[PDB]
This record gives C-alpha cells, structure tokens and sequence, in this order.
C-alpha cells in the first residue's frame, strides 16, 4: 500500500495522469518484502488487544 | 414409391420425409452420447 | 354474429375448411367495401371480454388543461415551446382542442379548424400563430398512419372468427388464447365508448385523405390516436405471434402512463428502455445448461470467412459477469412511476437457468412490447435543437504547432505533443496511395464519379439560382417543360456549359431542409447540397474510400435485413467470446474545423499531390495560388484539380454552413440559421466518419492507452487487441470483439477499467463515447446473445407509416405494395405462419377493391397476390397448408405450385367437366384454356404485371424545348473527346457487325433520355392520367387470354422427381433465431435441413457481375445481360466488343474482355439473368449455394434418359434447370429433399430453341 | 476434412506464439487443490479398515 | 514523360486478342487456355508507362533498385497443375529480366 | 471413356498434391501441446503401450 | 476445446474446393469425380470436432 | 484431355509466334534515346557496374 | 527519468535503480520483427545508466 501511495504522489508532482518513475509493479520480486505496522507489540505478539 | 410422372404433394409424404429426417439425424455418432447437464459422477 | 352472417364461406376458405375461390374472394371484397366504422363498432360490442383482459383506466385521460401555456413568441418572431420538464420537451402537449374546433357541413358530429384562426393569423395575431401551429402540428401527428384503423380491426376480426388451426406437421390443434383475452381491444372499445359517449357516431376521428376531422367531445386529447394506434398494434401483434398476455398488459398500462403524462412522445422517448434494460441486458446470471454455436474466424480476417464448427455445451462457469444494472433500472422506474413494472419484469427474468428456445422466445416476446410510433415535432425546435451544440475540446492542440498558410491552409508539424500526428500520417499515405493510380486518372471513372451525385431528388436549386442571378450570369429558363425545376438532374441542365470561375462562388449557396420522422427516435435532418457543392467534395470522399477498403474493417449495409452480417454478431455473442458495443453521439456535431477538418484537409491536399501535378479532375482547371509557410519567403505554388477543389471547399469548411428555414406548420417561422453541424445529405459523410473511427481507435489502442495506465492486466488487453483483427466500425457504431484467453473468460473489471480509459480518451478530443458492456452485442440494429439473434418487433410498425410535410397521399393500387411490403416484413420477422397468412389474406381482401366514377369498381382477382409472392392455403380439393412462404414470386412460383399440385388439377377439371379431345402434355384432356379464362386466373396474372402508379409520362412539349434540354444533358456529360470517341468508335463497329440481334442495347448517349424520363416521372399525376390508367387495368380484366407468357409455357415442360430426404445441417437443439423455435413448425424445418448462410451477401454477389459499376441511368445487370445474350444468340466477338466501347470501356481491355467473355464459365446465378431470373430476396438467410450445387441433381436416379440430354451448346439450360428445381423444393413445405430431373417433353434442344426465340423477340 | 485442409497463420512465430498462448493457463492451483483431496482419500481408506 | 513524347513506339491495341481468336479448342472442355490467359493479361494502354520507369532507372542504379512488386507472385506459391499459375510464371520470366 | 480416366487421373494427382499443414502439425507441434496440458488435467493420463 | 483453443492449425476447407476448380474434364460425360468427392467431403451435421 | 494438351500446345506457339516490335526496339533504339535524354537531365545518371 | 537516474547514483545502499519490466521486448520477442530490434537497441543504449 505505502508502494502505491508513492507512485500516486509521484506522478501528481510532475502534474501527470501517471509518472514514468514508479516505486509499484517494478519487474523486481519483492514478495519477502516487510514494513513497519501497528499490528505487532515489542514483545513479538498481536495488537488484537 | 413416388417414381413415376403423377407426384401430387400430400401429407403423408410430409410425414414419410419428416421420419426419414428425424432417424438420420438421431444416428448421427455425437448425438448419441451428449449432454446438456453433468451427472454426479461426471461432475466428481 | 355479424361477421359470421356476411363472411359465411371466407373464413372457411382461409381457415383451411373448403377451397379457395375468386367468386368467394369477391363477395367478401363486397362485404369489406360495404362495412362502416359504426358496424365496425357494434361488432366490437359483441364480443363478450374476461376479467382477465379487465385492467383500470385512469380518470385523467380524459381532461386536459389546453394549449395556451405551451407555446410562446420569442425575440426573433417566432412561435417556440415552453419546456417545463426538462431542457427536451419540445413536442405536442396533450391538450384539447374542441374549443378551435369547427362543425363541418354534412358531418355534423366532426369539424376541422375554425378558418377565422388562420385568418387571423396572416393577420399577424400571436394567439392565432400560436393556435394554428398547434393545430397543425396534431394533425401531422395523428397523420401518422398507412390507412384508417377501422379496416385493421375489421381484418383482425374476421381472421379470428376461424378459431384454431390444425397443424399438418405437429398433427394437433394450436393453442392461441382467443379474442375473449384479448386486453387491448377492450381498451380501445372502452376508451372510444368513453369519448362517443351518447353522441351517436363512435369513431374519434376520421382519417381523411389529406387531412384529419376530430370529434367534436369535450373528452378529446391529441393523445389519442398514438394511443388507438399502439393499441391496436399490440393486439394484432398478440394474436398473431402467441405474445403473452401478461406481458401485453404490462405494455398496455406503459402506453397509458404515456398518455396520461404531459407529453405522450416524450415520455416514451425518456422511457423506451425499460424491456431491453430488465431483459436483455440481465439474463443467465444462474446458468446451468445449453448449447451454444461454435464458429472459428477465418483469414483474411477482413474478407469475413466464417466456418461452423458445431455446439458447445454451457455450464456455469459461463454465467453473467458484467456488472449490474439493478440500481439504475430501479430509480428509473421510481422516477418515472413504473416501479411495480421493473420489479415484475426482474422477478420473471430472474427465473431462467438454462439457454434455451423457452428464453429466447420469452426476450422476444418483450422486446415486442415496446411501443412504436414516429415522433413528431417541429422543424422550427428540430433545427434549433439538433444545430446548436458544438464539440467540447479538453485539450486542444498547441498554437505554435501550424506553419504559415498556404492557399488558405496550414501545416501541421511534426514534432506536435498532441495525438493529432497519427491522424495527420494516415491521412497523407492514404491521400499518395489513392493519388498513385492509374484507374484514378480513367476519364470514365471521373465520368462515373462526376455522374454519381447527380440525381431526380432536389438539390435546393434556389438559392444557386438568386446567387447566379446576382453574380448577373444567365440560366436557361426551360420554359415549356412539363417536368420540376427543384432536380439536380434540372440544375445540371441549366449549367451544363458553364466556366468554373463562373460557377466557383456557387460553392458558397445557402442550403435547403428535409426532414424524416423516425420510430423511437427524434427526427432526423438532411442537408440537401446542389451541384457545385456536391462535385468540390470527390478528393475527401474518394480519400476516405481508400481508406475504408485498404486499412480497416469497413461494413456497408442498407435498411434491409439481408444485408447485415450475421456471423459476425453470433461468433461476437457466443462465449467465451465477448463484445462492448461502442457509439459515438453526435458526430456530426463533433466533426468540426477545430480539429478534424483542419487536419484532414491539409492532410488530403499535400497528399494529393506528386501524381496529379498540372492536370485537371472533375472538368475543374489546375490553377496557381500563394504559399507563405517557409519562413521569410512567400512565393507562388501551383496546384492540381484535387489540390484547387480541396482549396476551395476549405473556406467553406472554416466558416461553416448557412441553413434556409420554412416551416409549414408556424407560420411566420422563416429564417437563416448559421451552423458548424457537418452536413448530412453530402456523398462522405459515413465513410469519413467510419475513416475517423477506425483512424482514432487504432490511435487509443497503440499509444494514448499504453501511456496512460499502468495496470499490467489491462496493458496486456490492450496490447493483445488490435484494430485489424478486433474492431469492426460503420459510421458511428462499432463493436470491440475480446476473444477467450485459455483460462476461459476474459477478466471483468480488467475489461471495465479499459473502459473508463476509453471514455476518458475520448474527452481530449471531444468524442462523447456510450459504451455497453452488458453480455449481448449490439451492430448495426440487430441483437445477439448468446450466439442466438432476437428480431425486435417493435421496431416494424404494422399500421406505421412515414410522413413529414403536407403532402397528399397516392392513388389507390399504391396501398397494395405496403401490405406486401408488410407481409415480407412479417415473414423476415418470424411470426406464427398460419395465423400470419390467414390475416394477410383477409387484409389483402379488405382492401382489394376500390370505386371510379367512370360508378365503376375495379377488383384485383385473388391470383393477383400469388403471383406478388402471396401463397396458397387450400385449392382444387387439396390437402390444407401445403405451400410454405418461401415460394418464388412471379412465373417461378407460379411453376412451382402448378407442377406440385399438376396431376390433380386435370383430374379436378374434368370431374369439374371442363373436357377436351386433345392430348396436352401438361394438362392431358382438359379444356384449361377456358377453365382459367372464367377462373380469372388468366386475368389476374396479367394484371400482375401492371404499375401501381399513374405514368407522368406522355407530357407533351414543343420540340425545341425538348431537344435543348436533351442536347444540355449530352454536353454535361460528354465532357472528354475520348470518351466522345470510344462511343463513335462503339457505335460504327455495333452498325456493322451487331444489327437486329437485339433490338435496344445500352448505351452511353441515352442517358439523358434516362434522366428527361426520370425528372419527369418524378412530378405529381393529374385526373386524366388517373383515367388512363383505370381504363387499362379495365381493359386488362375485360380481355380474353389463351396462355400464359413464353417463359412459363417452356418452363411447364419440365418435370421432377422428389424421393429422398436432406441430411441436417445444423443440430436440432441449437436456438440460433429467436421465433424460429420448434413451435413455429415449416420454418424451423426448412432452417435445420438448409442451413443459415455464413457469408456476406454483398461480397458473394460481388463476383458475379463482368462489370462493377457504371454511370447512373444504366444498369450492371442489363449491360451483362445483353452481353450474355449476345453470346448465347452466337454474335461474333465484334458484337461484345462493340458493345463495351459504346458504355464507355477503352478498345484494348474492351476486346480482351469480350474474347475472354466468349469461352469464359460463369455461374448459375449469372447465367440465370438472360432470362430475367434473380433468387428470391426470403432465401437471402439461407445457404442455397449447396442446395445449387450439390442437391439438384441434373441426371435421372436411375440412369440416362434420352428426353433428358443437354446439347453440348446449350450448356446455359442447366442454370435454369437448377432454379427451377430449387423453386421446387423450396415452394414445398417440410424438410429439403434431394431432388432429380426426371423428363423433358420435347427434349432439350426445342427448349433451348424456345428460349432463344424469347431472347430475340424481347427489346420490341 | 480435418487433415486435409490444414493451415497456419500467414505470419507465425511459435516461440511467442505459444509464450502468448499458454500462459493464463498456468495461473490456477486445481491440481494443489487435488493432491489435498488425494491425502483425505487415502486416510479415508485406511482407517475404515 | 519525356520517353513518352519523343518515343515512335507505341502499344497496338488488339494484337493479343487478334492472335489468340484463332486458336482451335473444344466447346465441351471446361477449361480455355486463350480465355485464361486474356484474363490474367488484361492489356491496357497505362500500362507502357511503367514500362517507360522501368528504361529510365537503368540510369540510377547506384541509389534505385527497381523490383517486381510482391503481390505480382502467387499467393500461396502456386502449383503446376493450375493454368492460371502456369500463366502467371510465364508473366513473371517474361518481366523479370528488365 | 478415356476422359473419365483422364480426369480421375488429374484428381488423384491434386489430391496427392495437396498443400496441407495437418501431417507436419501432427508430427512437430501437437505432441508438445499434450505434454504442456498433461499435468494439469484433473484426471491424470492412464495408458496402455 | 482446450486444444482448438490454444493451436494455431486452422481448418479451412475452401483449399479443396480451390484445387479441385481447375481440374480438366469434358461436359458432356455422365460421371464427374471433382464433383463427387466435393459432395461427399461435407461431414453430416457439421460437426468438425 | 487431349484436346487440353493440342489448345495448349497452339497456344503456346501463338505466343512464341507474335509479332512484337518492343525486344528489336529495346536492343536497336532505345539507348540512342537514353543518350541523346542523358545530357539534360538535372540530375545527372550516378551508375554502378 | 533521466534526472532521477543521476539522483539516484548518490544512494545506491538503500535505493535500487532498475529498467521496467514494460520496457522489454513482448513475449520475449524475435529478431525477425523490426519493432523488437528497436526495442532492443533502446534497451542497450539505456541500460548502463
């Protein structure tokens, strides 16, 4: 999602429907990839509490 | 049957070809294995 | 009661209980012609209606607040609408009109107009302007009619008063629900109760012959004869294809809310969606079984090769998945009142789950409930709504982006950011490769190309004549001759020789109005333009042909049905194929100076350039003009006749088009009105629209789409999509083709996101995109689903007819035409067989007989309407429903019955004790002769062959005067010495070697007699010319007769064998036509044993002419025919040689194509018109080419006859021979069967001596 | 018929032919869903017996 | 043009036609060697001025490259059980060598 | 006749000549096609020599 | 299905009709072999599959 | 057929027979017009052997 | 794009700089089709940047 913001902002600063530089949908495998999120505590276990 | 110079239409030759038409389209190879519908066995 | 006591053996005749007979044909006709519209109303009184048919009328029907606040008087002294419900309502108000109603003398009950309110207003009162124009206005909208209802009804009656019929083929009685349930008839009846109340006449108005007389009760509204007319529709409609009464009385309570709005055409107009929208385009969302077609699209993709593979089973996996329309059906129903409607109408729908003939029937059946009427309003809010708008351009192109002019154009450059550089590209190769040929530069193309536009319809004549008035040049006046001046064929007359600096500020006239009222449609307008306009436009119309036929996948059809292309549409509908059906809205509109015609015309005018350097087109001179675009130097460029012609219709093009304005229902509505609309009646219009189409779409496929998205899905879509193979265009329809990717269907949002792309794209330029994606397919006004074909009956009104101006009506014989006309629409259609032709016979009785003060009545025999195509139903005590419609028309269908029923005939007239003592080898010993001569049967068919119309011609007209027109018409269009030459050259060379071989062969000099012929028959007809032709057709049925034409006598001596039956075609569970289901029994056989055809029409009978095309005024077939003829008679290659110099060819290519034709095989079609054989136009669905070639055997079964052997010489019977089994098989009903030449009676060289007597004798 | 009116495209290029054709095929996972299906079958049997 | 305007040669308008009406043949058969080959011939008289481009790029070879045009070749290769295909072999060694 | 034999004759000989691409499809390019779909049938092939 | 739908053989069987067109033969005989094999080579029903 | 081969064969002699005047015309004058053409083109002739 | 190429030399350690995937020849492309030798000659002027 943080991807997908990027690319939307990106383009709206060169004032373009879609910007040629694009951080989403590279060729590139990134499906490993992890960020940081409310969903975890610092012990390790969920915030469904 | 029907060979000689007298044809006069009727409908009993409507009928006689109607048959003759329905028997060679039901002994057509695909037509006697088909299906709209799947069966239970097929669908497993 | 009434009808049973007058038409006591009629109905019999027709319901297929005794045989049909002239005299029984004759007194019905004088029952028909004795009736009276009260008779016609007590009757409906008799029949005792059900609760069923029992629905309520709402009060307010009948109580209308009047016209006064409907209309007003704008700045400009002009009667104009007040629209109050939305920015639209601009057509008649329901409103009363008794109180400018005025008695009529010997009609008491109804009156016309008060003539003091049109007296008042030339006066110049507002109120009277205002009073006249609304009364007007409902006039031509209760005009709208073929003939007066009372006569449908009375028809429908008496077809019904049968009862059930009895099929030969199901062996059971048919199940229609009779007249007891029939709701619209009980409205009508109620509602004219209502209005007569105790007023003794019954009738709410009479249908006059130019004008209309309105009951004079204070319960009347303008409503009311759309109303009757839709009703009356309906209820002929129901009971004549099975409709579902459920269905019928939903439609009924829509035409009542129409009639209690405001404005009934505008409410069906905001609501004529309602049964597409919750039929069609919401079905088969639970799908669980069927089949379906399975085609494969063959190269070249562009010729259209479609071949059948079979069926394919259905499953769910093949269910709905575009999105929903339940929301938008649902407010629209809400807004409009119609709530209880939508939800019934989903509910029913929602309970299908298998494709099938039980679905298909049920969306037919309500698209049938759609009502259809021509809406009417006037010219003056027509022309002031429909030429008002302009194109909106989001992004426009750049300023700094167009060289200095040259002539008065500009250049576009090349490194423009706007997508206007592809256009510009195709344009320019189009324009060179059009340029760079050598047919182009043919002085008889430019011929046909100058005599294309030339025509016997008006061409706004005027204001071409006060513009030469005031440029002071004189025109012949043509004083004397007794034909109309408002022809271009009048105006090429007047300025045949005429220097082009002269006739140059011709281009820049004004321009005249036609209107054509539509059905559920705003009227549509065409822009007539004169000569000078007409020929400047060649360059642009011949570019955008090139380009419809090089680089795109062009279509071009007519009204008729026929001439669609089916397999299209059922390969786009079947799955898992799909189809989006885009339409550009306004295009006219949209095509504007801004952008296209700026591009296009610079485009064409540099193209054009190179090949046609220095030289002239069109008999337009090559000129020098002033080029300016290079920077710092301006000098002079000279320009060809294509680049002068292009140079000036673009000033034109740049300050847009004057428009005249006369509206004959406002008086005082007059006026110039200055428009950017691109024109309508010119010679392009579609095929640039179609070129712009094609050119943009590809454009949005290969770069604006790909640059703007980024979806990996949809960029793989667009890039698998292209336009050669994907997108089929006409005008401003198209329909994208998506196929099935291996994982079955193609992704629907994916599809959806490229359609917002699409519209998107659309804006920049302007194009206002409507695009559906609803599961069905959409082209060209036919309808798909599911591979299957739905016909839209509401479309083809019965009773509808189209009239747009104050015009009278035609003669009587005229009216017989359109019942045929009716009757072929009914049949292409696919109403219940039976029951049609039992109403179009009564219909045909009703109105064959009218009276002439002479007090004589003149008849038309019932043989008549079988030789016009109309068959038979029971005659010489034969078994019932033996003819299918499909049989030939004229002396094909006439031998086909003939030899099918021919042994019982003899044997019926001798018991009949018509004897002879000579041994006939048709008839044997029967005294045919006289049996047909008091049978009328000989009578009848001769008068077949008569116009329906009166001649105009016969004018008289000094001889000079006759002589200058015709001699101006011969220098207009010799225009070339060549051409001069080539005809001289043809006719020394026919005078020497072809004389007296045929007695009028075609030729380029008789043109003009061709177009004096036509622009004088095109004026109106007067009393005398009336008498002359009654007195014919009196003289035809007085006469005597012995036999029938040479054709039909030769063709009675050949006989056949039917003893075996086809093999299907195509399988028995496929619905592939909705209607054509297994209930409709004849049809659906003769569809499953021939086989639909799977190829264009037009392409198919491309290929059968020597020549493609000619000049107007002269006929492809008649040239190929006198040329076949020719050869078959055994003229020497001189003849055809000669004959090819006189219709214009050059001598080289004239006597290799004779010495080709003379040993050259051309096919059964082409063979068959030397004696004037042309294939039915109802075969025209079917595949005939197989049933020619491979089903018509031409040897007896059990081996060689001596009777039957062709002369080597005569090879042309064996087309002849094929036809007239072909009639035969067809004519008979049930399955095909394979049929076999069994004898014929004088063998075949004294047939073939016959038709060779027959060819020379006709040209006399 | 079949065999003797064969034809291929005017122009064709198998390699992207079939790079084209078959690859929406190989996006489905019915045969991970079947090898599952399989294993119950199995445990099925066994333990009846 | 120039070729054109001070040339003698000239095209004659019915050799063609004149030499092959006078080839015996059978009424009977269903093929016509003269009529096919009329029809793939089909002479006119614009046909001499490609005739007259093809003598004036003998002069700029070093830059033009005259060639027969592709669609002149059979669709589909041909074969020599067909007439027509016979005919348009002879078209094309009769052209090619120009 | 002789003009029967001659035409059966000319027949045969198209028929021999006919320019059909089913028999090198057959040999070079349906077998892979089976190969690819095989193993995502539902119901594995099951074969005899 | 899967295999029509993802060959790229096509069957057009208007190849047939196109050879047989020129075949020579006389007109004036009782048996026509091109025409006999373009009758027969129709499949009943149309069934193609 | 027989008669096939005797048309044939006729007409090919025909064509081997006509009497045109292009190939003396091409070999005997032709160039004489190329030469005198030559000197005034404004372009002049660019040749390779 | 070219800009943000120069930019991004500066943080090659946490910013990785790649060709789209939508740059390269469709379906693997062939030397046998024009277009794909242009895009293979964009691809390799581009690349070393």
């Amino acid at each position: 999602d943080e991807a997908d913001e990027a690319t939307k902002k990106q383009a709206k600063d060169t004032d373009k429907s879609k910007a040629q530089v694009t951080y989403s949908d590279t060729g590139i495998n990134n499906a490993n990839e992890l960020s940081r999120s409310g969903n975890v505590d610092n012990e390790g276990g969920s915030n469904q509490k | 049957h029907g060979l000689h110079g007298n044809m006069t239409l009727t409908s009993s030759d409507i009928q006689r070809h109607i048959t003759e038409f329905i028997s060679s389209w039901q002994n057509h190879p695909i037509v006697q294995v088909s299906a709209d519908v799947e069966n239970k066995k097929t669908a497993q | 009661s009434m009808i049973l006591t007058q038409f006591g053996p009629f109905i019999e005749s027709i319901s297929g209980i005794t045989d049909q007979s002239n005299d029984v044909f004759e007194d019905a006709a004088k029952a028909f012609s004795m009736f009276t519209r009260s008779d016609v109303y007590k009757a409906l009184d008799e029949i005792p209606f059900s609760d069923d048919a029992m629905l309520p009328i709402p009060p307010t029907i009948y109580t209308k607040p009047s016209h006064d606040s409907y209309y007003y008087i704008d700045a400009l002294n002009r009667v104009r609408r007040k629209t109050y419900q939305g920015p639209d309502d601009v057509y008649v108000p329901n409103c009363s009109i008794v109180e400018l109603l005025e008695p009529h003398e010997t009609l008491t009950s109804y009156g016309r107009l008060s003539e003091a309110i049109e007296n008042r207003a030339k006066d110049g009162d507002s109120q009277a302007r205002i009073a006249t124009t609304y009364g007007r206005i409902a006039e031509s909208q209760a005009r709208q009619i073929k003939a007066p209802l009372e006569k449908f009804v009375l028809a429908l009656l008496v077809a019904e008063a049968g009862g059930s019929l009895y099929d030969p083929v199901l062996q059971k009685y048919d199940e229609i629900p009779d007249l007891s349930h029939n709701c619209p008839l009980w409205c009508f009846r109620e509602i004219c109760r209502h209005i007569s109340g105790p007023l003794p006449d019954r009738a709410p108005y009479l249908y006059l012959s130019a004008g209309v007389f309105w009951l004079m009760s204070p319960r009347m509204t303008s409503a009311i004869p759309p109303l009757l007319s839709d009703l009356v529709n309906l209820a002929i409609l129901q009971q004549t294809a099975g409709l579902d009464p459920s269905l019928v009385k939903l439609g009924v309570q829509i035409c009542l809310h129409a009639a209690a709005s405001s404005s009934y055409a505008w409410f069906i107009l905001k609501t004529k969606s309602i049964f597409p929208q919750n039929t069609l385009h919401s079905m088969y969302e639970s799908l669980e079984g069927g089949y379906c077609p399975n085609l494969e699209w063959l190269e070249p993709r562009s010729d259209y090769k479609f071949m059948y593979m079979g069926v394919m089973p259905l499953s769910a996996k093949y269910a709905r998945s575009a999105p929903s329309n339940d929301k938008k059906a649902r407010e629209l129903g809400e807004k409009y009142g119609l709530s209880s409607v939508v939800g019934e109408l989903r509910k029913r729908t929602k309970t299908y789950v298998k494709h099938d003939f039980a679905s298909v029937r049920y969306i037919r059946d309500a698209m049938a409930c759609t009502s259809g009427i021509f809406l009417v309003r006037t010219p003056t809010e027509t022309v002031l709504q429909e030429y008002t708008q302009s194109p909106e351009i989001k992004v426009p192109i750049p300023q700094k982006d167009w060289t200095g002019p040259i002539g008065e154009i500009r250049i576009l450059k090349d490194t423009t950011s706007s997508i206007a550089r592809y256009l510009y590209r195709t344009w320019y190769l189009a324009a060179a490769r059009m340029a760079a040929q050598p047919r182009t530069w043919d002085p008889l193309f430019q011929a046909i190309m100058r005599s294309q536009y030339v025509t016997a319809r008006g061409g706004s004549g005027a204001a071409l004549r006060e513009s030469l008035y005031a440029i002071n040049v004189s025109l012949p006046d043509f004083k004397g001759l007794p034909v109309k001046a408002a022809t271009k064929i009048f105006q090429a007359a007047q300025l045949a020789n005429l220097p082009f600096s002269h006739t140059s500020v011709a281009i820049l006239a004004d321009t005249s109005m036609g209107l054509r009222n539509q059905v559920q449609r705003r009227p549509r307008s065409i822009m007539p333009l004169n000569v000078p306009q007409q020929q400047v436009s060649a360059p642009h119309t011949l570019t955008a042909d090139y380009i419809n036929y090089h680089m795109n996948l062009s279509t071009t059809s007519g009204s008729a049905v026929i001439e669609k292309v089916i397999p299209l549409g059922v390969y786009a509908s079947s799955p898992p194929n799909q189809s989006i059906n885009i339409d550009i809205s306004a295009c006219d509109a949209s095509i504007t100076w801004d952008f296209f015609l700026s591009v296009i015309m610079a485009a064409i005018h540099e193209g054009v350039a190179s090949s046609s350097i220095g030289k002239p087109f069109m008999g337009v001179p090559a000129s020098i003009v002033n080029d300016e675009s290079v920077v710092g130097v301006r000098a002079a460029r000279p320009i060809s006749g294509m680049q002068n012609m292009i140079q000036h219709l673009s000033k034109l093009y740049k300050r847009g088009f004057s428009y005249r304005v006369n509206d004959s229902f406002s008086p005082g509505n007059d006026f110039t009105h200055m428009t950017t609309t691109f024109p309508s009646g010119s010679t392009a219009t579609s095929t640039e629209h179609t070129a712009n189409n094609s050119t943009m779409m590809e454009t949005f496929l290969t770069v604006w789409g790909p640059e703007h998205t980024d979806d990996p899905d949809v960029l793989r879509l667009m890039k698998s999509l292209t336009i050669q193979r994907n997108y089929v265009c006409q005008g401003d329809d198209g329909l994208m083709i998506i196929d099935g990717t291996t994982a079955g269907k193609v992704n629907s949002e994916t599809i959806q996101k490229m359609l917002e792309l699409i519209s998107k794209y659309g804006e920049e330029f302007g194009w206002k995109y409507d695009i559906a994606y609803d599961g069905t397919a959409e082209y060209l006004k036919l309808y798909f689903i599911f591979g299957c074909r739905i016909p839209n009956l509401s479309r083809h009104p019965i009773v509808g007819k189209e009239r747009a101006n104050s015009s009278a009506e035609e003669p009587w014989p005229a009216i017989l035409d359109q019942i045929m006309g009716v009757f072929f629409n009914g049949v292409h259609d696919g109403l219940q067989w039976q029951r049609w032709i039992r109403y179009s016979w009564a219909l045909c009785c009703a109105f064959s007989r009218q009276r002439t003060m002479i007090v004589g009545y003149l008849q038309y025999p019932m043989w008549s309407f079988v030789y016009w195509g109309l068959p038979l139903v029971k005659a010489f005590g034969s078994d019932p429903w033996i003819f299918s419609w499909y049989m030939p028309t004229g002396d094909l269908g006439m031998y086909s019955w003939i030899s099918l029923i021919r042994p019982l005939m003899t044997r019926w007239m001798v018991a009949n004790g018509y004897v002879t003592d000579r041994c006939s080898p048709v008839f044997g010993n029967a005294d045919y002769r006289r049996c047909f001569n008091e049978l009328k049967l000989y009578q009848g068919y001769y008068m077949a062959q008569l116009p329906r119309n009166p001649k105009k011609s016969g004018r008289a007209a000094p001889r000079e005067v006759r002589e200058q027109f015709t001699q101006a018409l011969s220098d207009y269009l010799m225009q070339n010495p060549e051409l001069k030459s080539r005809v001289l050259r043809g006719r020394s060379e026919w005078e020497k070697y072809g004389a007296g071989i045929i007695h009028n062969p075609p030729s380029l000099f008789d043109v003009p007699h061709k177009w004096y012929q036509g622009a004088q028959e095109a004026a109106i007809a007067t009393r005398e010319e009336l008498a002359e032709m009654d007195e014919t057709l009196m003289r035809a049925r007085r006469h005597s007769y012995s036999s029938f034409s040479k054709l039909l006598e030769a063709y009675l001596l050949v006989k056949w064998r039917m003893c075996e039956a086809r093999e299907p075609s195509v399988d028995l569970r496929l619905p592939l036509c909705a209607g054509i289901d297994p209930l409709n029994s004849d049809p659906f056989l003769k569809m499953v044993s021939v086989g639909p055809m799977l190829q264009s029409t037009r392409k198919y009978f491309a290929q059968t002419l020597f020549m493609a095309k000619t000049v107007s005024g002269l006929d492809v077939n008649a040239i190929d025919s006198a040329l076949l003829r020719l050869r078959t008679l055994g003229a020497d290659k001189k003849a055809l040689t000669a004959q090819l110099l006189m219709v214009g060819l050059q001598e080289s290519e004239a006597d290799a194509l004779a010495g080709k034709i003379m040993l050259q095989d051309v096919n059964t079609v082409q063979l068959a018109r030397v004696v004037n054989l042309a294939v039915p136009d109802t075969w025209m669905s079917l595949d005939f080419d197989s049933m020619f070639k491979h089903h018509v055997k031409l040897l007896p079964k059990d081996g060689r006859h001596l009777n039957t052997d062709i002369p080597p010489r005569m090879g042309w019977l064996r087309a002849i021979l094929r036809f007239l089994g072909a009639g035969m098989v067809m004519t008979a009903t049930g399955v095909a069967v394979d049929i076999y030449l069994e004898d014929i009676h004088g063998g075949g060289r004294s047939l073939g001596q016959r038709f060779m007597t027959w060819m020379r004798q006709e040209g006399r | 018929v079949a065999l003797l009116s064969g034809k291929y495209p005017p122009d064709l290029v198998t390699n992207v032919w079939y790079a084209d054709a078959i690859y929406p095929m190989y996006a489905d996972t019915e045969v991970f869903s079947n090898l599952q299906r399989d294993m119950i079958t199995c445990e099925a049997v066994q333990t009846l017996v | 043009v120039l070729l054109q305007r001070i040339s003698p040669l000239q095209i004659d308008p019915t050799i063609i036609s004149n030499t092959m009406s006078t080839v015996s043949e059978s009424t009977t058969q269903t093929l016509s060697p003269a009529s096919s080959i009329l029809g793939k011939l089909r002479p006119s008289n614009s046909d001499f001025s490609s005739f007259r481009v093809a003598l004036a790029g003998w002069l700029y070879n070093g830059v033009v490259t005259t060639v027969i045009d592709d669609s002149s070749y059979p669709k589909d290769g041909g074969s020599v059980t067909s007439l027509e295909n016979l005919w348009d072999f002879f078209i094309l060694a009769l052209a090619l060598p120009l | 006749t002789q003009s029967l034999v001659s035409s059966m004759r000319g027949t045969l000989d198209k028929l021999k000549l006919i320019k059909s691409m089913t028999p090198m499809y057959l040999q070079q390019l349906a077998p892979v096609e089976l190969a690819v779909i095989a193993p995502m049938l539902p119901f594995p092939p099951f074969q005899v020599p």
